[PDB]
């Protein structure tokens, strides 16, 4: 058998459906299942009042305010706030019981529903970790995860080390090597492997070492970014063969270390963490336990061979001749299939829904691509005409929402237009016509428009599987330019700012400049413009390199008259800000020669009081900081808790007058102890 | 406020927010 150690099998075994379904069927040490079944329930159920929004709850679904919303399916809707904690407790007291192994599937099908359900509610809050946790609680509702380490056998014989098919592994082994090459083959962008997508991480003290033998632009480019892709694209090779299985798990160890203390992600890194060892022998934890010292080896379970189970098979030589595989064994093999050829398809499957495709395909959260595209936003602007007498308004940026990534997709801004349409007449308006103007810039590019300012979305076309037509298409052919652009960024002074804006033909820009935005020009760089006056009506044509000086506190006018898009920029000082620190900083050194021999005063203490806060801080220890920070953690759970007793109380009982349960929210709200 | 003026809807080069860094991966 050459090859039957470095894979695990040999190549008979795939040679009939029969004999696969008995290969998979492979009975197998439940042990690291157990292991991994107890730190994720643990995981989630710390995850569940911090990040899921328990803590927000009362906030996020008050009784009687306006909220714009953004589901998957219009027909979903939130529930009363009373119900939504039920909800919520149900999910916790799934987690519990996934954590402990008792009532073990009952508790799987109570995580797992309520979870998608809070999902699929609200599409602006999803990413990659909150996906994976899904994929994860439905894989473990199907496995045999409580026959070690559990409550369900210290009460019922049968639970108590029984055997395991061998595709519950192959599943779980098969989701962490996806994702990690998944991860690995969308970091082939020229944005990624040519230093864009984080040029500021290196700048962390967590890099240091690095810096003594290289430069920061060379510890940017040659760790953060090659290293990373790298990393990616061999992590599931490396942890497969236990040849190097050991480097292997170096590596992915300090990588999410280092992920841990670098972002901000909740348990995301933990949950990788933990799910390396599953790698490993399913019998690992048998051999720590067994190389402690024995005064530690009578208090927990006894060692001894796993009984036999009715979830795998049994193919032995003398022990009989074979089983005909059921129901349940080609169940499970056709089912680790079927799911593991999704879970490689949907990734690449945004050919087919183009209505979600914008400048990035897809709507984000699915798809494994993380740090990959930064947005930058220059300005939104929101106009309205009336339908019964004309007049034209403006509407501040995001009055009913409580979320930002409507700006980026067409679906979400129709869903929010449809609110507004539905919504505004509440304020003395007619049936309103909407337009929306948003600047930006993606991996630090010219910034443009992403949608057609002209078009009135209450009315405009939007279909799932058809490629939106009111979206700007992204100008590709303007990225050389980004060098160009730092050396002129680079080439300024430190209190002077420029904007860089790429603007396609037959539109226009109307600016207002500021009062106090004195000393403001434009230069062009590509393409033709003409900039008009609107007080003096006066029109003037620009061609490459010219820069024309712009009046403070009037109205300009940009016209594209080339027919290709044109590019050019704005520098521009605050006066005011330059007038007032340096005036400060006369009045302050003159004070202080004088004692060595006003909202300015204001600004300067309370900046001063900021750098001593900052440099008390540096010199304390770090045990006031953990202390503060396990305050805070405390305070969390505290008033989740209460504000889910309350709720539980209100739903069972019946709600008391409106002042048992005011004294009940302003107790909830006092911190433990200061 | 729900509503703008003519005035204060064109400033565009004001700033923004910069609400730290606030990738769609983040949660803060
Ligand atoms: C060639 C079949 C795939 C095997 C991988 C070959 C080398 C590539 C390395 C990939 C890194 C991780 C891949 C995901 C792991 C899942 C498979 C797995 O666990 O196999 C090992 C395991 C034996 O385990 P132990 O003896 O403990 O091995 C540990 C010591 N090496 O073997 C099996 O799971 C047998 C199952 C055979 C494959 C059938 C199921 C896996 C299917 C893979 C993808 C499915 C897509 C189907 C393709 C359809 C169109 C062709
Ligand atoms: C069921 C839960 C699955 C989702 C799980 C989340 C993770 C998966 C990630 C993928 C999510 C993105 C793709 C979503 C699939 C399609 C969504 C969908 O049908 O509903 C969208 C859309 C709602 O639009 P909003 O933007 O809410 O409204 C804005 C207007 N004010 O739905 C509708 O318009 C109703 C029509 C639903 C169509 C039913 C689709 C089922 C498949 C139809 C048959 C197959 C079609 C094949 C090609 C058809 C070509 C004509
Ligand atoms: C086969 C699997 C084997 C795997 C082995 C590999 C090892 C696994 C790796 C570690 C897994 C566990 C780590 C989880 C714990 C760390 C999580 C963590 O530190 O998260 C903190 C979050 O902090 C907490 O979660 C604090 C929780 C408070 C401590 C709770 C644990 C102590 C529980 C004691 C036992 C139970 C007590 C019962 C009392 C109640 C009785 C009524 C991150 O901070 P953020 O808030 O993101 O900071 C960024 C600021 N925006
Ligand atoms: C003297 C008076 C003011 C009593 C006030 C005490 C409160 C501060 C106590 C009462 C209920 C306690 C809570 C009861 C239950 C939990 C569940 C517990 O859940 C777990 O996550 C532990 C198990 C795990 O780690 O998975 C965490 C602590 C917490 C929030 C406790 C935090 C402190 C609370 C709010
Ligand atoms: C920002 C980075 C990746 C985005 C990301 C994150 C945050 C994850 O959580 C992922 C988890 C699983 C799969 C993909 C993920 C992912 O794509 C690279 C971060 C840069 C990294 C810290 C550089 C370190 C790597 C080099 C090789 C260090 C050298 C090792 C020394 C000990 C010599
Ligand atoms: C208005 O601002 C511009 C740009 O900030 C100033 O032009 C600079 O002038 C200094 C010399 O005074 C040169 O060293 C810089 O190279 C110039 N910068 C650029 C971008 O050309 C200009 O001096 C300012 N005018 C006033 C009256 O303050
Ligand atoms: C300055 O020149 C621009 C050139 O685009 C003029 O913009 C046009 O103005 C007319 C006025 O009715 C509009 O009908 C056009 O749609 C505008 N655009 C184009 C491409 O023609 C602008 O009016 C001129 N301003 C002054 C004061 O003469
Ligand atoms: C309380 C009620 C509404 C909850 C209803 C939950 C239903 C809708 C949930 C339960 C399990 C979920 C599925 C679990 C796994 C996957 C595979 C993934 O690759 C795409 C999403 C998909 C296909 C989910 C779709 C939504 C789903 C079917
Ligand atoms: C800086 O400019 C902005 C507008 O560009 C203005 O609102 C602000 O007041 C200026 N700074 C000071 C200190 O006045």
């Amino acid at each position: 058998s050459r090859i039957g150690k470095l894979l695990g099998f040999e190549w008979t075994d795939l040679s009939s459906w029969r004999r696969l379904v008995t290969l998979l069927n492979r009975p197998t040490d439940p042990a690291s299942l157990a292991v991994f079944r107890f730190l994720f329930g643990f995981l989630m159920v710390l995850d569940i009042p911090q990040e899921r929004g328990l803590s927000s709850l009362d906030r996020k679904y008050l009784d009687g305010l306006d909220v714009c919303r953004f589901p998957l399916l219009d027909a979903l809707r939130p529930l009363p706030l009373d119900w939504m904690y039920l909800v919520y407790t149900i999910m916790f007291l799934g987690a519990l019981g996934m954590m402990l192994g008792l009532c073990y599937r009952i508790s799987c099908v109570l995580f797992l529903l309520p979870y998608w359900y809070v999902f699929l509610l609200d599409k602006t809050s999803w990413n990659n970790h909150s996906y994976l946790y899904g994929l994860l609680a439905f894989q473990l509702t199907f496995m045999d995860a409580n026959h070690y380490w559990s409550v369900d056998g210290l009460l019922n014989a049968h639970r108590r080390n029984a055997h395991v098919p061998l595709w519950n592994y192959a599943v779980l082994r098969g989701q962490i090597f996806i994702v990690y090459f998944i991860a690995g083959v969308k970091k082939l962008d020229a944005d990624w492997v040519e230093g864009y997508s984080m040029e500021y991480l290196s700048r962390h003290w967590l890099f240091s070492p690095f810096k003594l033998l290289l430069s920061e632009e060379l510890t940017s480019l040659l760790v953060v970014h090659w290293g990373g892709l790298l990393l990616d694209l061999s992590a599931g090779f490396l942890l497969f063969f236990d040849v190097s299985r050991s480097i292997g798990l170096f590596f992915v160890s300090y990588f999410h270390c280092m992920n841990s203390q670098l972002f901000s992600i909740g348990m995301f890194s933990y949950v990788m963490l933990a799910s390396s060892p599953l790698f490993c022998s399913p019998e690992w934890p048998r051999k720590l336990v067994s190389y402690c010292p024995r005064r530690l080896q009578q208090l927990l379970p006894l060692k001894a061979a796993p009984q036999p189970s009715v979830s795998c098979v049994y193919k032995r030589s003398r022990g009989k001749s074979g089983q005909k595989p059921g129901l349940r064994h080609q169940l499970g093999a056709a089912f680790t299939l079927l799911y593991l050829l999704e879970q490689l398809f949907l990734p690449y499957s945004h050919f087919l829904t183009q209505g979600y495709n914008n400048w990035t395909n897809g709507l984000y959260g699915y798809s494994w691509d993380m740090m990959v595209h930064s947005r930058s936003h220059q300005h939104v602007k929101i106009t309205y005409r009336d339908g019964r007498t004309g007049e034209l308004g403006y509407l501040n940026p995001g009055v009913f929402t409580q979320s930002r990534r409507w700006k980026d997709h067409a679906d979400m801004l129709k869903q929010y237009a449809t609110c507004l349409s539905r919504l505004l007449p509440k304020y003395n308006v007619t049936e309103p016509q909407i337009y929306f103007d948003i600047w930006v810039s993606i991996n630090d590019r010219f910034q443009q428009r992403i949608f057609d300012p002209r078009v009135d979305i209450v009315q405009a076309a939007w279909s799932p599987f058809q490629r939106t037509s009111w979206v700007q298409p992204l100008l590709m052919d303007l990225s050389p330019w980004r060098a160009k652009l730092q050396e002129i960024k680079s080439s300024l002074d430190n209190h002077t700012e420029v904007v860089f804006i790429a603007d396609f033909p037959g539109l226009h820009l109307e600016n207002f400049v500021s009062e106090d935005l004195g000393n403001t020009s434009i230069q062009l760089l590509q393409g033709e413009v003409t900039v008009e006056l609107v007080a003096e009506q006066k029109n003037q044509t620009l061609r490459e390199g010219e820069k024309m000086q712009l009046p403070a506190g009037e109205y300009h006018k940009v016209y594209t008259t080339s027919p290709s898009p044109s590019c050019y920029m704005y520098v521009y000082v605050n006066t005011t800000e330059l007038a007032l620190e340096q005036d400060l900083a006369y009045l302050q050194e003159l004070k202080e020669k004088v004692e060595n021999g006003t909202p300015l005063v204001q600004t300067f203490l309370r900046r001063q009081q900021r750098l001593q806060e900052i440099e008390r801080r540096r010199n304390t220890p770090f045990h006031e900081r953990f202390f503060r920070f396990l305050l805070r953690k405390l305070y969390v759970f505290r008033r989740s808790f209460l504000m889910t007793c309350i709720s539980l109380r209100n739903l069972i009982l019946g709600r008391p007058s409106l002042e048992q349960l005011a004294q009940e929210v302003t107790y909830a709200n006092l911190r433990p102890f200061e | 406020t729900v509503f703008l003026d003519h005035e204060n809807a064109n400033k565009i080069l004001n700033r923004p927010k910069r609400y730290n860094s606030g990738k769609l991966e983040e949660f803060v």
